[PDB]
RNA sequence: CCAUCAUUAAGUUGGGCACUCUAAGUUGACUGCCGGUGACAAACCGGAGGAAGGUGGGGAUGACGUCAAAUCAUCAUGCCCCUUAUGAUUUGGGCUACACACGUGCUACAAUGGACAAUACAAAGGGCAGCGAAACCGCGAGGUCAAGCAAAUCCCAUAAAGUUGUUCUCAGUUCGGAUUGUAGUCUGCAACUCGACUACAUGAAGCUGGAAUCGCUAGUAAUCGUAGAUCAGCAUGCUACGG
């Protein structure tokens, strides 16, 4: 469920190690029912990877990935019935898409075996400059409206 | 439901000497699935006990290590 | 103190004997770095914790009860907490809004059997 | 006398028709077939050690060596309570209906 | 078909495995608490008749 | 252990874990009697079938515990603290020594 | 109409408990012989019309308690009744020696157990307004606390009951320790079930 | 139930260490209450006393009304018929069915972990020969019979899992664990019917299972379960509530 409608939504909290939020959605993906024996190992087999491969911590060179992810600025629309009826909208961290964790570019854990221990290790670094990859934090949330105009 | 007390008849069992070491009956109001099976019931007869009378099933020599409990067929299942 | 100190959550009693000096990990004299390899539940409470400085004002000593094992601990915590306000008032001014000055913030919320919270509606039936 | 060589030897048996709790509960869990076997793990006594686990009766898709068929004279009871593997998709009296739906 | 056939376990009854060991006043042969020998809710109807004290709820 | 006299709700057990506090001062002893406990409680299992019309639940309470308190140092002629007539045949008394 | 049956209304100030039994063996027969003795005064004391429930075994020197303080019926002259169940009911408990009763002020207030008091006012159907319903109209305005009124017991077949009201007014209406039970019992519908479900208002 | 009393066995015993944990009832609680944009048309928020926060918060009962809706195969029965059985009764059978359309309680393909033991702990709730601890009887079952005092404690229990660390490289791999002689092992003439031990001679699938189905936001699930009442010898079900 209209007479009613829908308002916004929950969130996470950072971690007193380097005061990041990104690293807490990330680890409640895997947050095991309180016993994150080694979903804490995993996380940090993950996050660690752009951190690594690219040399700048999760504040300047993670920040091409985590500037663009969950909004400032996403595509939205408003009450207009069945029509195209579209342009560019500002937005705020009520529904979510281009500043802090949400749809494409990096799918940590999606090559070839069926592992959580190393798989997610190996399709992470992808966001080195915000650069697809595969579905888990933006790429494809920015291109979305703007095709149609003589046959429109 | 438990598995205490292999179990001859005790008191069919005192004349299992006699049917056993010879053949039991046929078509009798017997049961002829719950004492156990062994080696030692070698070629003799009786009659399982659905309801509608006591049908004849064998109890042949092969019959060695095999159980019970359908000792009369609780489905006759065919159904659907 | 040495009495029935309110060190208490997470089903938890605490006997914080208030020795003065080492504030330690005093959970039964352990470490939690692979005996917990969530490694994440024990040093996330220092804004009520480390900011009084009784790591070498006192002890906790705590008396320990209750909770199935993923349920009990933290609970030192709160046994300095009433120690704060005894053992170091260094950081009183937060403890007001949550800390160590009036109670704690988590805790055993008995099974409510048939929700989990907030409008929910998670895939069971529905979505 | 054939298991698999240039890696563990702990999946030689474990899912074998015939051989059911003795295949990973008596030849691999009680007997050895090795776990941390190499492409060179003693493939020259060891190898012919671990054969006198193949010489019963008919093992393990090889019927001629180890398990299966002393049941063949016990077959023939009229009977019921042993269907779940003697007579191994259990139709001895439970369901394979709606849910009962696990294994077999 | 009128008083005692529920006094099987009233005379001395064989089997109790079906378990006539119930309540008081009331239908229920089979397989609940264990009291006064034929019912269900009799036991809280008759506990509630000074065998044992009260119950309270206060106000979510 | 657990406080009864019978009587079990601090409106009447404001009157049993108050009255052990002076009626565990009243004959021959030298006690180390009161001792005020955690609480216990009393579960109605019952439904409301004979063969399907079951399941409905709400909010309890409850609460009779009768006592052990630990009044076992006697002494027989200085009435001190163990052994005065405290209600044992309306109310149902069960304190264990 | 798709309604449970309650027992207890507010219970925690209000109501209250009486729970004074100790006959602490034998949970099959010494509980018998306290339980099913309530099954044996429903036809004796003649339309008895009682108050409330008030057990109490007195450490199992069980002297009974049920009062149904309509006296006569339990005093008889100077311990005639009682005393012979003195003699009689030692096969109800171990004594019952001198069994008691009350005297009852304005019984028809009493909340449960008034449901006698006038299921014995309808029941009749013959003159049963006036030479037996009477004390609906006698008990009205004592000022009780569960102000709710209702009469089903064979008035044509009726499978319900009754109820009148008027209209108007304002209060702060909320109350949460009150004290109100159940009422329920046996005339004969002949096809389809009603047991008379009937109280008053004092 | 020590923090130091000493005669720390901590006989937690001499007293009473044992103010506290212990085992902590009462009543602290009640925005009882200030500043407000609160404009008063107020209390809650901001606060701030409270052990608890704004009812501190919950765990049985639900109107005016009863669809009489399972149950005359429960009892008090309206009613009959059966009155050498439709009562039945026994045990001879099974009633726990057996393609089932549906279903649910308990499951692996993990590497937070598959086996091993521990890290240790238990609330529970039980007892009248109790638990079976303790030796015991075990990778498999788990008797043996007294143990403990009728149990503040005692037994339960090493509970266990989580975790230590791997076993493996995330396969279909000690994955993981039914089947027939099993012992009839716990066991009563009568289990093999009408359990399973994980154990030996006995595979049952499975690639995260498809869209769907249908429970879980805090000692509950996950982590796993420990006691209790049915079990005249049958629990995974159920209830009490745990590290």
């Amino acid at each position: 469920m209209p007479r009613k409608g829908s308002v916004p939504k929950r969130d996470v909290l950072p971690d007193p190690i380097h005061n990041s939020k990104l690293v807490t959605k990330l680890i409640n993906k895997i947050m095991l029912d309180g016993k994150r024996g080694t979903a804490q190992r995993i996380l940090y087999s993950a996050f660690d990877l752009v951190e690594q491969r690219s040399g700048r911590d999760a504040l300047e060179v993670f920040e091409e990935a985590i500037n663009n992810i969950m909004p400032v600025l996403e595509v939205k629309a408003r009450r207009v019935g069945g029509s195209n009826y579209q342009v560019p909208v500002e937005v705020r961290p009520e529904r979510r898409t281009t500043l802090g964790l949400r749809w494409l570019v990096n799918y940590a854990r999606l090559r070839g075996e069926k592992t959580m221990e190393d798989r997610l290790a190996n399709e992470i670094l992808d966001a080195a400059n915000n650069t697809g990859g595969a579905v888990k934090k933006r790429e494809d949330t920015h291109k979305m409206a703007e095709a149609n105009k003589a046959f429109a | 439901s438990i598995k205490k007390g292999p179990f001859v008849d005790e008191h069919l069992m005192k004349k299992v000497e006699a049917q056993e070491g010879s053949e039991k009956k046929q078509v009798i109001k017997t049961w002829s699935r719950r004492s156990t099976i062994f080696p030692n019931f070698i070629g003799h007869t009786f009659a399982v006990y659905d309801g509608r009378k006591h049908v004849p099933v064998y109890v042949t020599e092969d019959m060695v290590g095999h159980k019970l409990g359908e000792f009369a067929p609780t489905r006759t299942f065919k159904g659907h | 103190v040495e009495y029935r100190g309110t060190g208490r959550r997470k089903n938890s009693v605490a006997r914080v004997r208030l020795v003065p000096g080492e504030g330690n990990i005093t959970v039964n004299n352990r470490d939690v770095r692979e005996y917990l390899p969530f490694e994440s539940l024990i040093l996330d409470l220092n804004q009520p914790f480390d900011v009084t400085e009784t790591k070498g004002n006192y002890d906790v000593l705590v008396n320990v009860h209750g909770g199935g094992f993923t349920g009990q601990a933290q609970a030192i915590r709160h046994g300095i907490a009433r120690a704060l306000l005894e053992a170091d008032p260094e950081y009183r001014g937060s403890l007001k809004r949550a800390g160590l000055l009036t109670r704690d913030p988590r805790m055993k919320e008995r099974k409510k059997p048939g929700l989990k919270a907030a409008r929910r509606s998670p895939q069971f039936s529905k979505r | 006398v054939d298991i698999p060589r240039e890696k563990r030897v702990v999946i030689s048996l474990t899912y074998i028709y015939g051989i059911g709790t003795s295949t990973a509960q008596k030849i691999l869990e009680e007997a050895n077939v090795s776990a941390d076997t190499r492409v060179k793990d003693l493939t020259d006594d060891e190898l012919g050690r671990i054969r006198e686990v193949v010489d019963g009766y008919k093992v393990e898709g090889d019927l001629r060596r180890e398990t299966n068929l002393n049941i063949k004279r016990l077959m023939e009871i009229s009977s019921y309570r042993g269907i779940r593997h003697r007579r191994g998709l259990p139709v001895r009296g439970q369901k394979t209906k709606n849910n009962a739906r696990t294994r077999k | 078909a009128k008083t005692s056939m529920v006094a099987k376990q009233q005379k001395k009854q064989k089997y109790a495995v079906r378990e006539y060991t119930r309540c008081e006043r009331c239908g229920r042969p089979h397989s609940v608490y264990r009291k006064f020998k034929l019912c269900r809710i009799c036991f809280r109807e008759l506990a509630y008749k000074g065998q044992i004290p009260g119950v309270r709820k206060a106000s979510w | 252990i657990r406080i009864r006299l019978k009587a079990y709700d601090h409106r009447v057990i404001d009157q049993s874990a108050e009255k052990i506090v002076e009626t565990a001062k009243r004959s021959g002893a030298d006690v180390s009697g009161p001792i005020p406990l955690p609480t216990e409680k009393s579960v109605y299992t019952i439904i409301r079938a004979v063969h399907k019309y079951k399941d409905s639940r709400e909010q309890f309470e409850q609460r009779t515990h009768k006592r052990l308190i630990d009044i076992v140092n006697p002494t027989p002629k200085t009435v001190d603290a163990l052994m005065g007539l405290n209600l044992p045949s309306g109310v149902d008394i069960e304190i264990k020594l | 109409g798709q309604k449970i049956n309650p027992i207890g209304l507010r219970v925690g100030i209000i109501r209250d408990w009486e729970a004074k039994w100790y006959a602490e063996k034998d949970f099959a027969s010494l509980l018998h012989e306290d339980l099913k003795i309530r099954k044996f005064i429903d036809n004796e004391l003649k339309e008895a019309s009682v108050s409330h429930v008030e057990i109490e075994r007195a450490a199992n020197r069980i002297n009974i308690a049920i009062h149904t303080g309509k006296p006569g019926m339990v005093i008889g002259k100077g311990g005639s009744e009682i005393e012979k169940l003195r003699n009689k009911l030692n096969a109800l408990t171990d004594k019952k020696v001198h069994i008691n009763v009350i005297e009852i002020k304005k019984v028809d207030l009493d909340a449960r157990l008034v449901a006698e008091n006038i299921a014995r006012q309808l029941e009749n159907r013959a003159s049963f307004r006036r030479v037996q319903k009477q004390a609906i109209t006698r008990a009205m305005k004592l000022g009780a606390k569960g102000i709710k009124t209702q009469v089903s017991g064979r008035l044509g077949g009726a499978d319900i009951a009754r109820a009148e009201q008027y209209s108007e007014g304002t209060v702060p209406l909320h109350t949460l320790r009150a004290d109100i039970d159940y009422a329920h019992a046996e005339a004969d519908t002949t096809y389809g079930k009603l047991g008379v479900k009937v109280w008053i208002y004092r």
